[PDB]
């Protein structure tokens, strides 16, 4: 098994070192690859280190950006990434390479998330989405300007779960923005209450926003 | 230079059906090709190495063939767990290049989007900002286009889009689109619209509102 370190929030121009404890085998026997995956996108080979000799080979695109080392005593490989930008925000995996027999990467770790932002911990603004100008009405909440991930959204404290769509957050200018809609019969809201519950554990914040009809 | 072309990028299929994913290598890579499976949320897992050899613990319905330049992964009689994303990778020497990846998705019947549009809340307005949100929900297939308009002209920028993965229950897709503006930009114009171009209609669905309402 291969265990990697936890998630990471780093500023632009800074560096990160992430770790990968190798175990269940002899480290100096097998190479160690590293792989990059941006969210919702493909895999990308970075390079490998050979612990036995510390020997490196890099995808030319990552030469200089990534530096692999390995402390044989503690069975642990590292990858340092330097001069970080938005492009470096990704999940990174360490992966054990195969043996003489036929090479090929076999055992993956769980991954390590890296987020690049200049933002500090910031609580979300929560805005109700009531219809402006039918058998079903759609309502919603816009959760804007928070950091870091994640936030959770429910409706009526969980008891409204049908017709709910909570979208993946998108990071623009250092902060996250997410949305959630809920569709209920036009015979219910606004006579029945609909409230979004938005939790942001990193800022110790919970917000209930009752959705009320627009004024006029 | 080594380029790995994996197609299709998007594949629709039912349970029990027999699908085939291909990988073209730009040059002879012999049998040095592996196939991985990545479930939603997890690390990838090796299915096949050496183009045709199943890794230990991998079910036999999976089946790799091909050599040199042309490779395929087949999955006979699909199961619920078999749905996800699937990647090829060259593993001789450097670079150990991945193909772009294939998202194996559960087919269903075509459904038009349910489009709702939402003006900026009064709460956001007091902060000095304005976001107009458009939901386009429970559509199939996943391909769609959204265009914003302010008065009678397109707005390209300020638009952030987000998409759900395929639904647990009804196997559809949904999409949120938010247009963000200054309060002064928002207040300087009246009409705001959201056009949904989907295969389920030749004509785009248009939802709009007048600010003065």
């Amino acid at each position: 098994k291969l265990l990697e370190s936890g998630p990471e929030l780093v500023k632009p121009g800074a560096s990160v070192k992430m770790s990968c404890k190798a175990s269940g085998y002899t480290f100096t026997s097998y190479v160690m690859h590293w792989v990059k995956q941006k969210p919702g996108q493909g895999l990308e080979w970075i390079g490998y280190i050979n612990p036995y000799n510390d020997g490196t080979k890099y995808n030319e695109k990552f030469k200089g950006k990534a530096t692999l080392t390995s402390d044989k005593s503690s069975s642990t490989a590292y990858m340092e990434l330097s001069s970080l930008t938005s492009e470096d925000s990704a999940v990174y995996y360490c992966v054990r390479g195969g043996y003489r027999p036929y090479y090929a990467m076999d055992y993956w770790g769980q991954g390590t998330s890296v987020t690049v932002s200049s933002a500090k911990t910031t609580p979300p603004s929560v805005y109700p989405l009531a219809p402006g100008s039918n058998s079903m009405v759609t309502l919603g909440c816009l959760v804007k300007g928070y950091f870091p991930e994640p936030v959770t959204v429910t409706w009526n404290s969980g008891s409204l779960s049908s017709g709910v769509h909570t979208f993946p957050a998108v990071l623009q200018s250092d902060l996250y923005t997410l949305s959630s809609s809920v569709t209920v019969p036009s015979s219910t809201w606004p006579s029945e209450t609909v409230t979004c519950n938005v939790a942001h554990p990193a800022s110790s914040t919970k917000v209930d926003k009752k959705i009320v009809p627009r004024d006029c | 230079e080594l380029q790995m072309t994996q197609s299709p990028a998007s594949l629709s299929a039912s349970v029990g059906e027999t699908v085939t994913i291909t990988c073209r290598a730009s040059e002879n890579i012999y049998s040095y090709l592996a196939w991985y499976q990545q479930k939603q949320g997890k690390s990838p897992q090796l299915l096949v190495y050496n183009a045709k050899t199943l890794a230990e613990g991998v079910p036999s319905r999976f089946s790799g063939s091909g050599s040199g330049t042309q490779f395929s992964l087949k999955i006979n009689s699909l199961q619920p767990e078999d749905f996800g994303s699937y990647y090829c990778q060259h593993h001789y020497g450097t670079p150990l290049t991945f193909g772009a990846g294939t998202k194996l998705e559960l087919k269903r019947a075509d459904a038009a989007p349910t489009v709702s549009i939402f003006p900026p809340s009064s709460e956001q307005l007091t902060s000095g900002g304005a976001s107009v949100v458009c939901f386009l929900n429970n559509f199939y297939p996943k391909d769609i286009n959204v265009k914003w308009k302010i008065d009678g002209s397109e707005r390209q920028n300020g638009v952030l889009n987000s998409w759900t993965d395929q639904d647990s229950k009804d196997s559809t897709y949904s999409m949120s689109s938010t247009l963000t503006l200054t309060k002064d930009e928002y207040e300087r114009h009246n009409s705001y619209t959201c056009e949904a171009t989907h295969k389920t209609s030749t004509s785009p669905i248009v939802k709009s509102f007048n600010r003065n309402e």
